[PDB]
Formats: C-alpha cells, sequence, structure tokens
RNA sequence: GGUUUUGCGCGAGUGUUUGGGUGUAAAACCCGCACGCGUAAAGGUGAGAGCUUCGGCGCAUCAUCGACCGAUCCUGAUGUAUUCGGAUGGAUUUGAGUAGGAGCGUUAAGCCUUGGACCCGAAAGAUGGUGAACAACCAUCUAGUAGCUGGUUACCGCCGAAGUUUCCCUCAGGAUAGCAGUGUCGACCUUCAGUUUUAUGAGGUAAAGCGAAUGAACUUUAAAUAUGUAAGAAGCCCUUGUUACUUAACUGAACGUGGGCAUUCGAAUGUAUCGACACUAGUGGGCCAUUUUUGGUAAGCAGAACUGGCGAUGCGGGAUGAACCGAACGCGGGGUUAAGGUGCCGGAGUGGACGCUCAUCAGACUGGCGCUCAAGCGU
C-alpha cells in the first residue's frame, strides 16, 4: 500500500482488513474515502444495520 | 466476564432497552399503513416512463 | 518508575511510604517527592547553605525547606539565618552549622509525619551541572 | 518591488534572465526571506527526503520572486471574525465563525411542467 | 592509561595500606608528615515544578535587558622623582571569565590506545653456532610483522537497521548527519500529522462555445492529474514615541503602545504524543516494477526523479522455482473467506443459460492421465 492511502487508511481507523467505521458524509471526508476506494468498500446504513 | 449478544439474549436486551418488552407487546414492528383508497398514477408519468 | 537504583534500604523504605502518599492523597509535592526518589545521584546535585539562605529571603522564612539530596556547607556564607530544613543527607559542618544558629535538621520521614501533604514547604532544587 | 526579511514569497522562474536561476524542483514553489542583497534573495524552503524535511537556502533575484497570495485569507478570516463576534455580542446572539465543509444537499422537487425531459441515445444522431 | 553511565562513603574537600605502629601475623585494626586531584586565592523582567493565609511566593533551567574583571580601542585627571602614571566620558569587544562551589575515592558495566592482545596461519631480516668442497642446516631475537583466509562454545524473552546527505584530503579513508537505543528537561491531546477541505503555485493542460468578442497559443466557464505555502493566543488590527538601520520621507524594520476576543478560541479527521539537549552499536549494495520526461536504433535500448519490495520473510496460490496474485507469523478449538479452484491425481459441480471450434501431434483463465453438445473459448 502507497504511503498517502496508509495514512488515510490510518486516519480514518481502518489498520485491519475487515473493518467498519462510521463517516459523516462531508466533501472532505468524501475525498477522502474517493482516495482509498482501491481498499475500502462503503455505502450507506439503514438502521438495521446501525 | 462474558458478552452476552442482546439479539440472541432477552434479558440482556430488557437491560439496555426496557422499551423491548412493549415495542414486542404492542407489535410497533408490524404497524400497517393509513387506510383509505389509494390515488391512480397520473398519465403523465406513464407516457413519460414507455417513450422511444 | 518501577524500582529505584539505589541499594540503600532506607531509600527504598522511603520510596514505599511515598509511593503509598502520591497514591492516597492528592498532593503534586508527594508525586514530586517520589520521582525525585527515583532519581540518581547526578540528578540529585547538592543544594549548599547559601543558595537556601537565597531562597529563604521574601516570605519563605517561615516555610520549612525541603531537598531531596544532600544539603553542603558554604564557607562563603559568613552568617546562617534560623531554617527548617528537610533533607536525604546533610553534611556535619553543614547541619552543625544550622543547628547552631537556632535552626533544625530533619529527615523525610519526619517530613512525611509532620507535613503530610506539604503545605508550607519551600521545595528546593540544586544547580545542573 | 521590495521585499522585507521574514515575508512568505512566492517563486515562478521565468526563461527571460538565465543568471542565478534555480533547478524545475524549485519551480513555482514558496519559501521565506532570510536573506537580501543588492540583486539576489535568500528564501528558505522545505525540501522532501523519504521520511522527513531538510530546509534548503537559495538565492533568486527579483524578476522571479514576488510576494505570496497565501495569507491574505488568514488576516481576512481574523477581521470577519472579530467584527461579526463584536455584532454577536452587541446584539446578544450567536452567530457562526468556523468554516463548514459543506454538508451534502437537502431534499426538494423539480417540476415537470415547461421542463420536459428529452430521451437521448449513446450516439448523437442528426 | 583515558572516557561515559549505575551503585556507595565523605563532601569544598577527598584519598589509611610509600611508610610507621600494632597483631590471634602476607589478614584485621590505627595514623605522623607529606603528596595527587579539586575548591579558594548577586540585579530586573517573562515563562516555569511546587507551596499558598487565595492576596500572592516562586526551585532547577531558558530567553531578554543589565553589572564586574584578565586584556584590547581612543578621550588623556589630580598628580610625577620630571619622565612616569591613568582619572572622566565613549567600543560592533573577547574569554576554557564572575554572578552563592562539585569534587575526591571506590565498585560494576560498556568503549578507545598500547602491550602476544579473540585463536591459527608468509616471504623475510638479524645474532651466535654446526657441516662441506665447489650457499646448506641448527638455536635464539620471535607468540616478528603486513595484508588476506578459516574458526570463534547454553536457552528464552523484548526492541530492532541501513545500504543515504554533506565535507575534506592519502587511496588503502575518515568526519558529519540519517535509520535503532538510553538519560535529562519542557509541555501534554495543549499540541503534532507522508491526509482531506478552504485560499494559493506552475500547468487554462483537455473539453464546450465562438446564434459572446478576439484568434494548443481564440476565450464567458472550466477539467483530469499531481506538488509547494497559510488555517489565532508563539494570534489580530490600528494609533503614538525611540533606534545603530533604510529610503526624498514610520518608506519600511526592531524596541516601547492600546483595545477587546477563552460560553464555535475561529475547518475536517486521527491523536497509545511531540520538541530540544547529551551519550551509544550496525550500515554505506545494487536489482526489479510503476508514473512523468528526453534521445537513438532494423528492433531491442540509453539518461533523470518517484515510491514499493529484496537483502532480513514464513504461509495459500502460481507446474516445480523465480517473477506475479492473495495475505504478512505466539500455542490450540470452532466458523468464514482472499488469490486460486470444483473430470481424476486433489478438497470441492462430469452444475445451469446462450453460441462457436474438429486442429496429420487443436486448444486449455493445460503438470500428468486424458477431454470434443469439453474436462476448450467469451459472457
Amino acid at each position: 500500500i502507497p504511503p498517502k492511502p496508509r495514512k488515510i487508511l490510518q486516519l480514518l481507523r481502518l489498520r485491519q482488513i475487515n473493518n467498519g467505521v462510521f463517516v459523516k458524509v462531508t466533501k472532505a471526508t468524501a475525498e477522502m474515502i474517493k482516495i482509498v476506494e482501491p481498499w475500502v468498500a462503503y455505502g450507506y446504513p439503514n438502521l438495521k444495520s446501525v | 466476564v462474558q458478552k452476552k449478544n442482546p439479539l440472541r439474549n432477552k434479558q440482556i436486551m430488557l437491560r439496555l432497552n426496557p422499551y423491548a418488552s412493549t415495542f414486542a407487546k404492542e407489535k410497533l414492528g408490524e404497524v400497517k399503513a393509513e387506510e383509505g383508497k389509494p390515488p391512480k398514477v397520473p398519465a403523465s408519468f406513464k407516457e413519460l416512463l414507455h417513450e422511444a | 518508575r518501577k524500582a529505584p537504583k539505589s541499594d540503600n534500604v532506607y531509600l527504598k523504605l522511603l520510596v514505599k511510604l511515598y509511593r503509598f502518599l502520591a497514591r492516597r492523597t492528592e498532593a503534586p509535592f508527594n508525586k514530586v517527592v517520589l520521582r525525585r526518589l527515583f532519581m540518581s545521584r547526578i540528578n540529585r546535585p547538592p543544594v549548599s547553605l547559601s543558595r537556601i539562605a537565597r531562597n529563604l529571603k521574601n516570605g519563605n522564612e517561615k516555610k520549612t525547606v525541603v531537598v531531596v539530596a544532600t544539603v553542603t556547607d558554604d564557607n562563603r556564607l559568613l552568617q546562617v539565618p534560623k531554617m527548617e530544613v528537610a533533607a536525604l543527607r546533610f553534611t556535619a559542618k553543614a547541619r552543625a552549622r544550622i543547628e547552631a544558629a537556632g535552626g533544625r535538621t530533619l529527615t523525610l520521614d519526619q517530613l512525611a509525619l509532620e507535613k503530610p501533604t506539604g503545605a508550607n514547604t519551600l521545595l528546593l532544587r540544586g544547580p545542573k551541572n | 518591488r521590495t521585499y522585507r526579511v521574514g515575508d512568505i514569497v512566492d517563486i515562478k522562474v521565468n526563461g527571460a534572465v538565465q543568471k542565478g536561476m534555480p533547478h524545475k524542483f524549485y519551480h513555482g514553489k514558496t519559501g521565506v526571506v532570510y536573506n537580501v542583497t543588492k540583486s539576489a534573495v535568500g528564501v528558505i524552503v522545505y525540501k522532501r527526503v523519504k521520511h522527513r524535511y531538510i530546509e534548503k537556502r537559495i538565492n533568486v533575484r527579483i524578476e522571479h520572486v514576488k510576494p505570496s497570495r497565501s495569507r491574505e485569507d488568514f488576516l481576512r478570516r481574523v477581521k470577519e471574525n472579530a467584527e461579526l463576534k463584536k455584532k454577536a455580542k452587541a446584539e446578544g446572539v450567536p452567530v457562526q465563525l468556523k468554516r463548514q465543509p459543506a454538508m451534502p444537499r437537502e431534499a426538494h422537487t423539480v417540476s415537470i411542467a415547461d421542463n420536459k425531459p428529452v430521451t437521448l441515445a449513446p450516439v448523437a444522431y442528426e
């Protein structure tokens, strides 16, 4: 993993595989997760998932 | 000493959420919709759907 | 830390006493004394009678001087004021000059009994290098 | 242009005069002035290597160096923040001071009246 | 013999053991004069641990403004033996200087220099002898020395690299910084960040339009893609004096001003923290791949920066390896997967839908057997 996406993944508390976090959808955070798209899978949770 | 799943153990759910008993009793998960005759889809929407 | 580097058993006794104090009181004085008890000899430089005589100047003459080191005699100081000093060790000339001036000499356990939290104390450190 | 010692200065480097030209790694950079001469100016600029940063002191003369327009946002922000906080304290109401990161859009409706959608195909044949 | 650190005794002093006395006799006990080393020959302001009678007092240390001295630069006093001296006011002065001592001795560990010097390993050279018959041998100096080999002895745990920047000069190299670690000090999620966002730098680079002007160099708008800078308290703004500076001139700079903002104190997210000082081992290969860029050849190829890995990496796949894909490691039980697979070897489908292909050595996201409405190919 290149150092900049690895820094993003350490900033999002995703330092291990199959790790989940809740992120408020913000254009700064949106650009961060669009940067680390080759490593993550993300989407909109419903009430049951939370 | 031992984490118990509230979705499997009902007593743990009642400990964390006291509303679970009356949520299950009053059937707020099987709530029905508002009654009355529903209107029909407008023709404009249907002609927009099956366009060229 | 976990243990003092000193092999002096009485130093370890003082370390146990001030571990208890630091744990069971909200006094930063006891924590600082415990930290300085853990420290090495080069990090605890000798404090001379003249340096204490300087620091006992404005409104501290009625306070109890606390030195976690050895107080040494200073020949440059001609007149020794009245002083209540609590320290690890005293040299013979320093102790004799303190008691000859009407002052008093204390160890750290007498300080821990008379002043368990360090009220109205004057913590003094020796010069570095 | 006159330059002080300690101002944030950005360099762009043209090809008009080849005297005292810096390398393309310094092309279009930004630094801080510590030295001013009759012609040249000494600028500290940060430099990346592997895992760390090294400051480098470089000399560029007048026609490629200019005062940067990166800092004026700080002064305008402190001026407006002070002034609307003064108005908020005078009027006794809370007001918003920070910068918001532009939350996503809310819900709304668009009318089909006078805006009938057109149907398209991958190629525009006409 | 130096040097760093831990413990210990005494401490402006410290060290009995050259020696003397003594003894239950190489022990232990005592010390008269020396000698070695060291010491001698307190100011303001702001932070700051700690204390507080809540008013404040403020360690160590740092910053800044001052004070004194060896000596240096002029001005050159009363005086002077009449050719000596330095009083007052000035300097961008220094110092291994002062500004309320820290050392001495010992123990343990590490490092450096010299002695055989971690162990073994030349050709030689010298001294003194033994023999012959046209230099050789013996003993010693000598455990000689130079490079360069080979070897260098229980276990477990924790932490763990580099194969680079710069300088100087022998060629036969060191120093500095970097990566790893230790102690001290200062704060402490204050603050910091291989990061996004906002403004900003070089690319208006692509595009769209020119029923707008003008002509990729056209532009209202504006990509993609990467990379510097700033995001308040170490802060803001303006007003007024001084300065050794600067300019025609507060034209700017620095030193003195004032105000209010601690209940969005002035984006996001993370924060199991960072900075400085001091001290200590191992290392200075190259290779592959990517992105961008330049040039040449019949074609390969050559020159730059970039990160990721290898050296120092085990496991699942990959027909062996290697590269490449997955994923990085305490000992076990259960469940689920990644890459890759489900005709047999081999665990799991001769699974399903649609077509194509018969190849006199097809083809296999084939290794072998073998396969043909596949066990091949595409979804």
